[PDB]
RNA sequence: AAAGGUGAAAAGAACCCCGGGAGGGGAGUGAAAGAGAACCUGAAACCGUGGACUUACAAGCAGUCAUGGCACCUUAUGCGUGUUAUGGCGUGCCUAUUGAAGCAUGAGCCGGCGACUUAGACCUGACGUGCGAGCUUAAGUUGAAAAACGGAGGCGGAGC
RNA sequence: GCGAGAGCUAACUUCCGUAGCCGAGAGGGAAACAACCCAGACCAUCAGCUAAGGUCCCUAAAUGAUCGCUCAGUGGUUAA
RNA sequence: GUAGGGGAGCGUUCAGUCCGCGGAGAAGCCAUACCGGAAGGAGUGGUGGAGCCGACUGAAGUGCGGAUGCCGGCAUGAGU
């Protein structure tokens, strides 16, 4: 017996157009493109995750060390040092201290020249 | 008046093996059955066919079909069954119903 | 045929970047000196048929 | 309260300063540069730029407007010198199509659209 | 950071994955790796020294993230539910 | 987690050009411009301290000021707009020399561009200093 | 219906059509469509036979029960029938089955939820488990067999 | 070819305003009238009005991740919803290919229609059930708001 | 790539043998780029160590250390 | 992980059964930051104006973006 697609399709659809929002144009009013939208959208969304750890690690670095730099040393050199002291084991919110508790960050900093030269 | 689906006439299950779901030629998105060409909407490249060694294969024998008779073997008689007569008829329901040969 | 022809359909957003000039502009209606009905400047009033004087009939 | 049902019933639904000329044989199009310099003023005002603007488009958004005062009257009791036009806007009802010859037997078909051109005017007021 | 804390502090409640020791208040103990208690610039194991202590506030079911994945041309596509499970915890330690 | 932003910052300073090899010093323009040991140092925005640059009329070369430092300028659809100059044959602008050496060596994007803004040369010395009216920390090369 | 030859099979711009009447033409045929046929296959006898026996048990397992005559009902009435069946269990909340020949018996049954009639034992797997209690009443295919 | 649908019932809108009219606004009927006769529901492309955040050194598959500004906070003030700026990354889909962003094919957009089925006591095999060394009916028969009967015939049972 | 025929020891040329890779392979590198180099993506994480490659500024990381070589911009398009 | 094989499920309509639901308001429609591993499901609100959810089982004209597809509506080109 005869089985229509009625409602069935409108849902599927809206399911997608309304994923669309800040989606310029045809993007987001007509399915067809708005779902083709949503395939490189995939893309990105995924490939992403595994990729910002790469970005942000970045910012934290570039940090750690334009404050490295700021007593005499260099993330290179100020690192390894830490190293050094197997009891300094942060890297992670490392930066953080160098971003906002200046005090620290000395500490640290000489510490390792310390356990260097 | 609580709430009770009720087991029953609809309780009633198939089985387990009992029947299998059919198969509509699209497994995720990404089917397009058949082999990619060459196949498709018609029926006749077949499997028989007559070249492919059916042929260029000799023979004559000669077919006849005599007669074929029944076998009443020896241990239908033997060990069990106690004379319940052969005859012509009793071997029936003794079983060794063939007829016609 | 129809020789050149569109490469694509344009936005219904371009297809107004463009019109943002096909706006009207509102004459400039003035008060007649008598009537006092709104006329246009230069030409006679068509309420009370002035002009300094009356031109056109009533 | 009580439920919409009961509302519809306690209530009658009203549109203030409102008319609409449904099914104006015009292109919205055309129409809405005229509408356009209309939009939000002095109904007086209104009043006086439609009969001297060039466009076809005023006569018709004249009668809808001069009548969606004559409501803001009557049917509404307002005090029509303060009455300026809250809204006004062009929609377009059915279109007409009709078939056109062309260069060699090929066809056309016209779009011979249509508007509903309603506008709105209220009492206008500064507090 | 990588799963158990450490750091100065002032205590608060933060979300780290799951903590096995279930229930509540399960008083929980972390080393330590650095940390100014009273401005004290602490750094590690002469850290060790200190430690810090919290109690499991609640556990957690994050909030849902749709794992989607697309190569084209190749058809394939992949759309699969997800949602990382958490254990909440107060801070409150040396 | 992660710090945020500030910005009643700007902090002056006043490199010297004298001598020193263009390029060097170009990259330590372009360093502060765009981030030196950096604030909350970020990304988004720039807080890369605002650059001058005195003399640079007296930049520093070596084997070429004549010879292959061409600077090269395609003007119009290029029927032959096709205008180069000696380095050297910057004695009517060194101004440029730098400034245009420098845009180089900082992100070409939209910040980017707003970036050379902060930069600001000046072919002399003193008279420079006129341009001057806020902080001035002189942080010269190395 | 629908003429067979329809435009240019080339040059005409954009197309390439038989009729206008087959699957892809709103308008046309039904590409596999149902046609009228039977659905009906021969269940084993054995198993027709292992049917109402197998859910005869069930019933019994459960809510079962006889009848030998009704000089209980009197009558078409009916009336009378809701009487018996009152003091015979039949509240009126059950559905329920009276598998019996005794064609004045039957007579006595044009009440809803209650009961579904049903002659010489002409049964049915279906009736029996469809129904609440059963009314196997007649012994008759109820004791002795083949 | 296409083309259905006021209400329960015409009670189908007396009378008044604007308009040559169409169209509308009140009043009144009605349970309801943007249920009013271009009359059940009324999606979507498509057009428009109003509002909120934005946009006039900018090189853009049109997203995505990050951060900040702004607005609002009925599954929702503690997490968010909408929006935006700047940064990073980022060669539409499908098909046909050795190889596609591809200057290679298809396609204006939406909605609805639109493609691996049905049959034959047919063949072969996996799962399952009924019996089991035996296992079964077909035509038909008689009943049927049900199904029993019906061994003609078929399959194991010796092969060469 | 290696081993040959062919072909001008010509071609993203052609035909075999053989190993790897793309095809059916995302990720880092090679500016960009199937197959070259490193390496095979179960999902989640503002955590960590490494490969090939890299560490003036545009990008992450020593304008590093020591002994030399070339002033050509060689480096950043061939030969008698 | 492409052709291909194997597994488990989601959804639509019709049908038999169970529990039921509805004019203080069903289906359909429209909105939404909930739930589920996906297909999908729920809650609340708006419209709507009468038939309709959930569960087991059976049968299927059963699931779509593509075919210069088909019908219909409406765009661009362009107040040209």
């Amino acid at each position: 017996p005869r089985a229509k697609t009625g409602i069935v399709r409108r849902r599927r659809h809206k399911k997608v157009l309304k994923r669309a929002k800040g989606f310029w144009g045809s993007r987001s009013k007509q399915y067809r493109n708005a779902f083709q939208t949503l395939l490189n959208a995939a893309t990105y969304e995924y490939r992403d995750r595994r990729n910002k750890k790469r970005d942000f690690r970045r910012l934290w670095i570039q940090r750690i060390n334009a404050g490295a730099r700021l007593h005499g040393m260099n993330y290179s050199t100020f690192i390894n040092g830490l190293k050094r002291a197997n009891i300094d084991l942060n890297r992670k919110v490392l930066a953080d201290i160098a971003a906002r508790e200046p005090e620290a960050f000395k500490a640290l900093v000489d510490a390792s020249r310390n356990a260097r030269q | 008046h609580d709430l009770k689906p009720t087991p029953g006439s609809r309780k009633d299950r198939k089985r387990v093996g009992r029947g299998p779901g059919g198969t509509d030629k699209t497994a995720g998105r990404g089917h397009k059955g058949q082999k990619s060409r060459s196949g498709a909407g018609k029926g006749a490249f077949f499997e028989g066919g007559r070249s492919r060694l059916i042929a260029r294969l000799p023979k004559r024998g000669f077919n006849n079909v005599g007669t074929t008779y029944e076998v009443v073997k020896l241990s239908q008689l033997q060990d069990l069954e106690d004379t319940t007569f052969d005859r012509d008829t009793l071997e029936a329901y003794r079983l060794v119903r063939r007829k016609n040969r | 045929a129809k020789h050149p022809v569109p490469k694509k359909k344009t936005s219904k957003s371009k297809r107004d970047m463009r019109r943002s000039h096909h706006a009207l502009t509102a004459p400039n209606l003035t008060e007649c000196p008598q009537c006092h009905g709104k006329k246009l400047s230069h030409h006679i009033c068509p309420n009370c048929g002035y002009y300094d004087g009356r031109q056109v009939l009533a | 309260f009580r439920n919409k049902k009961q509302r519809k019933q306690q209530v009658k639904l009203r549109k203030p300063g409102f008319a609409v000329a449904k099914y104006v044989r015009m292109s919205p199009r055309k129409v809405r540069l005229v509408v356009d310099v209309i939009r939000g003023k002095s109904v007086q005002d209104a009043e006086d730029l439609l009969r001297f603007i060039p466009r076809s488009a005023s006569e018709p958004v004249a009668k809808v407007l001069n009548s969606a005062k004559a409501n803001a009257l009557h049917n509404d009791e307002m005090l029509e010198d303060r009455l300026f036009v809250k809204e006004a806007y062009v929609d377009a009802g059915p279109t007409l199509k009709r078939l056109i010859p062309r260069a060699r037997g090929s066809a056309n078909i016209i779009k011979k659209r249509t508007s509903h051109i309603t506008i709105i005017v209220a009492e206008k007021g500064n507090k | 950071i990588q799963t158990g804390g450490k750091q100065y502090r002032v205590s608060e409640g933060d979300v780290i994955r799951v903590e096995s020791l279930q229930g509540e208040a399960g008083d929980k103990v972390e080393l330590k790796a650095l940390f100014v208690g009273g401005e004290q610039t602490v750094f590690g194991e002469d850290a060790g020294k200190y430690t810090v202590q919290a109690e499991v506030v609640e556990h957690g079911r994050g909030k849902k993230i749709y794992i989607r994945k697309y190569k084209s041309g190749v058809q394939y596509r992949r759309r699969t539910g997800h949602r990382q499970n958490f254990t909440a915890i107060k801070i409150l330690g040396i | 987690k992660t710090y945020i932003p500030k910005n009643d910052e700007q902090n002056w300073v006043v490199v010297d050009a004298s001598g020193v090899p263009l390029g060097r010093l170009a990259t330590l323009i372009a360093s502060r411009i765009r981030g030196k040991h950096r604030p909350d140092f970020t990304p988004n925005m720039i807080q890369g301290d605002f650059v001058v640059v005195i003399n640079a009329a007296q930049v520093a070369l070596t084997g070429k000021k004549l010879d292959d430092k061409v600077y090269t300028r395609y003007t119009g659809y290029q029927g032959g707009l096709k205008t180069e100059t000696a380095r050297e044959a910057l004695s009517k602008h060194p101004e440029r020399v730098i400034e245009h050496a420098v845009f180089g060596m900082l992100p070409k994007g939209r910040q980017g561009r707003a970036m050379h803004t902060r930069l600001k040369v000046y072919a002399g010395e003193t008279h420079p200093h006129s341009a001057q009216k806020p902080q001035v920390l002189k942080t010269q090369p190395l | 219906k629908t003429g067979r030859k329809m435009y240019g099979q080339k040059g005409t711009g954009n197309a390439r059509h038989g009729d206008r009447s087959v699957p892809t033409f709103v308008g046309g045929g039904v590409a596999f469509g149902p046609k009228p046929r039977s659905y009906d296959y021969t269940l084993p006898r054995q198993v027709r036979q292992l049917g109402l026996a197998m859910a005869i048990a069930s019933r019994q397992e459960g809510g079962k029960l006889v009848a030998v005559d009704g000089f209980d009902i009197a009558d078409a009435k009916t009336k009378n029938f809701i009487s018996w069946a009152k003091q015979n269990g039949l509240d009126g909340t059950e559905k329920v089955l009276l598998v019996t020949d005794d064609e004045n018996t039957r007579r006595a049954a044009r009440n809803v939820s209650w009961v579904s009639v049903l002659p010489v034992a002409g049964v049915n797997v279906y009736d029996i488990l469809r129904h609440d209690r059963l009314v196997i009443d007649a012994a008759a295919l109820e004791i002795v067999e083949e």
